[PDB]
């Protein structure tokens, strides 16, 4: 299923995705796509930080939702 | 793998993927021609940015023509291809699969008159398909033929013909899924663990590297200097997957690669 990140730079991401997938598969999928460690990021659905070792089901995650990410400073 | 991504299966649905992968094969030589990926009739903003951003191409001269396949519903996609006429003129042509006028779709009608109502429109309003899954090789099959300026498959001639370009598209896929994964291997091994990756960096690894051949590096690295290698652009995984996908090398030895 299609899922969208919205990021603050005002871009949506698009990826592709499993209900089995973890967080960190997630989260790969983002450094693959832009580039971005997956330590450098949180995830958030609707007001939930998203944890690594859940996954997208544990939320209920649906087809075409949106999820926000906020990248780390420094660190 | 799911089971709706068995290309052997003769009803095998076609992705937006799978179409952009075929359109950027049989007409992404061509650098003048705007493959649009992904636009669709329930998407109004993102559907007239996209047209205005083409129309506005077509017009400055930094692109010819354009291709676009326009998702209107579930597996169901309409050929839009775009050009400049004879008559200084910006010349539409579409064609529905299922024979259903350009005027049904109003909000595709309603963008393009906001946008360029002194646009020519020919729809060629041609019954193509016979069934549910056979919209997407006819959508890329007219797209070709529409930016060549060759004529459709007629309603006869789509009958006839619709095994064979379904069969010899879905031989396409099957080659570029295969190359796809093996230049997804190549990008792994020469990323390592890294988020990202400069170009100088991506030629180090290359010198460096204990699996390929002295002769292999060559042929890649040669290929990738034919087109890469000027700024020392940062890429990722995709961008890197997608380069060395484009390369001579990862086409002609794809399954040494793998295997």
């Amino acid at each position: 299923m299609q899922i969208f990140v919205k990021t603050l730079t005002g871009k949506t991401i698009t990826l592709e995705v499993e209900p089995s997938d973890t967080i960190e598969n997630v989260k790969a999928k983002i450094q693959d796509k832009e580039g971005i460690p997956p330590d450098q990021q949180r995830l958030i659905f609707a007001g939930k930080q998203l944890e690594d070792g859940r996954t997208l089901s544990d939320y209920n995650i649906q087809k075409e939702s949106t999820l926000h990410l906020v990248l780390r400073l420094r660190g | 793998m799911a089971n709706d991504q068995d290309l052997s299966n003769p009803e095998y649905l076609y992705t937006e993927d799978d179409i952009n992968q075929l359109l950027k094969h049989y007409l992404g030589l061509d650098d003048r021609i705007s493959i649009i990926q992904h636009v669709a009739l329930n998407e109004s903003l993102l559907l007239k940015q996209t047209l205005h951003q083409v129309l506005s191409d077509i017009f400055s001269g930094m692109q010819e023509k354009a291709v676009i396949p326009l998702h209107t519903g579930n597996n169901h996609w309409v050929a839009m291809a775009i050009k400049l006429g004879m008559n200084d003129d910006i010349v539409i042509s579409y064609n529905d699969p299922m024979g259903v006028s350009i005027d049904d779709k109003v909000t595709l009608i309603n963008c393009i008159k906001e946008l360029c109502p002194g646009a020519k429109i020919n729809d060629l309003q041609t019954v193509q398909q016979t069934n549910v899954y056979d919209c997407g090789p006819f959508v890329v099959d007219n797209l070709i033929k529409m930016s060549q300026g060759q004529p459709i498959l007629s309603t006869e001639e789509a009958k006839q013909q619709a095994q064979n370009i379904r069969q010899s598209q879905v031989n396409f896929l099957s080659e570029n899924r295969m190359i796809t994964s093996a230049a997804a291997a190549l990008a792994d091994t020469l990323l390592k663990n890294n988020n990202r990756i400069t170009e100088g960096v991506l030629v180090d690894r290359i010198f460096d590297n204990k699996i390929l051949s002295v002769q292999e590096k060559q042929q890649l690295l040669n290929n990738l200097l034919d087109n890469h290698i000027k700024e020392n652009k940062s890429l990722t995984k995709e961008s890197l997957t997608r380069m060395l996908a484009s390369t001579h090398f990862v086409q002609q030895q794809a399954n040494v690669l793998l295997n």
